[PDB]
């Protein structure tokens, strides 16, 4: 797991 | 439960000179730097899987030169930070600005005077760059990251020769720490947003505005109706109350609420000051 994301 | 007396600008204005608005949040998107000549997105030239791939931590990865080929070619001839970039700075310097989160890169904010403790860069910036490698993270200024650009070197490490990457979000990428940091204490405490140039089509930011107290009033000045569905915006329907929608240039908007606050002129000197220094020292 990871921080969350830029996503469009 | 409603604190602004009419959803219009001139309402929000009487609320920001009330007792209740102590905290103003700016969420601010690329609509707020198109009038300075950054765009708002050819690329045949790079080469590329897809046109999005230049944007993507996938592919600079892969292949860093074309995303500073294209940082050289789209490189702004100069740094002038718009209207509305003073007028946050106004609300700095007279205490009322708690945060200014950001989905642009371009340093404006900073250029205007915001400091580090005024911005949450929810995206990054070109501000500062840093080595690729974990065990030398070398930290680099935006003039030696413009002197690598424009040389057309691609950037390397002076200790170790590793990549330098400005501290930029790409696609793709995890949003840096503070960001989570800032918007847990942040969005429990602030009295008004104002969300500026931007459409809320890019997650996890657009999603600040549902963090806010459900009493908190949100004005959207943008050049379209962004954010209706959820806590999303409400500008239109019967039970409204505490969402305003100003639509056109977001210049135009924060010369209009300045002036219903009192601080056109202040803000006039303030922006033409500004842009002669920068038009002198360039
Ligand atoms: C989720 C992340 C959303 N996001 C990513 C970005 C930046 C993507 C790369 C932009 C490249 C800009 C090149 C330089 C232009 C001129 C300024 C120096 N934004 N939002
Ligand atoms: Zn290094």
């Amino acid at each position: 797991e990871a921080l969350p994301k830029a996503t469009g | 439960e409603r604190l602004l007396d009419e959803l219009t600008l001139e309402g929000v204005a009487r609320y920001m000179q009330s007792e209740r608005c102590r905290r103003v949040i700016c969420l601010v998107g690329a609509g707020i730097s198109t009038s300075a000549g950054i765009p708002d997105f050819n690329l045949e030239k790079y080469h590329l899987p897809y046109p999005e791939a230049i944007f993507e931590i996938s592919y600079f990865k892969k292949h860093p030169e074309p995303f500073f080929a294209l940082a050289k070619e789209l490189y702004p001839g100069q740094f002038k930070p718009t209207i509305c970039h003073y007028f946050m700075r106004l609300l700095k310097d007279k205490g009322l600005l708690l945060r200014c989160y950001t989905q642009n890169i371009d340093t404006l904010e900073r250029i205007a005077g915001l400091e580090q403790e005024d911005l949450v860069e929810a995206h990054g910036t070109f501000y500062t760059s840093h080595c690729v490698s974990a065990s030398c993270r070398h930290e680099y200024p935006l003039s030696w990251m413009k002197e690598k650009i424009f040389s057309e070197v691609t950037p390397k490490c002076e200790d170790c020769q590793s990549l330098v990457k400005p501290d930029i979000v790409f696609f793709g990428e995890s949003l840096p720490a503070r960001f989570f940091s800032c918007m847990q204490s942040d969005f429990l405490k602030v009295d008004l947003l104002l969300v500026m140039g931007t459409s809320l089509q890019v997650q996890p930011f657009a999603s600040l505005i549902s963090k806010a107290p459900l009493s908190t009033p949100r004005l959207l000045i943008n050049k379209e109706k962004a954010g209706q569905s959820g806590g999303g915006m409400d500008f239109d329907s019967k039970k409204a109350y505490r969402d305003v929608a100003w639509l056109g240039e977001c210049d135009q908007g924060c010369l209009a609420l300045a002036e219903l606050l009192g601080w056109k002129k202040e803000l006039e000197d303030l922006v033409r000051r500004e842009h002669a220094s920068i038009d002198a020292q360039s």
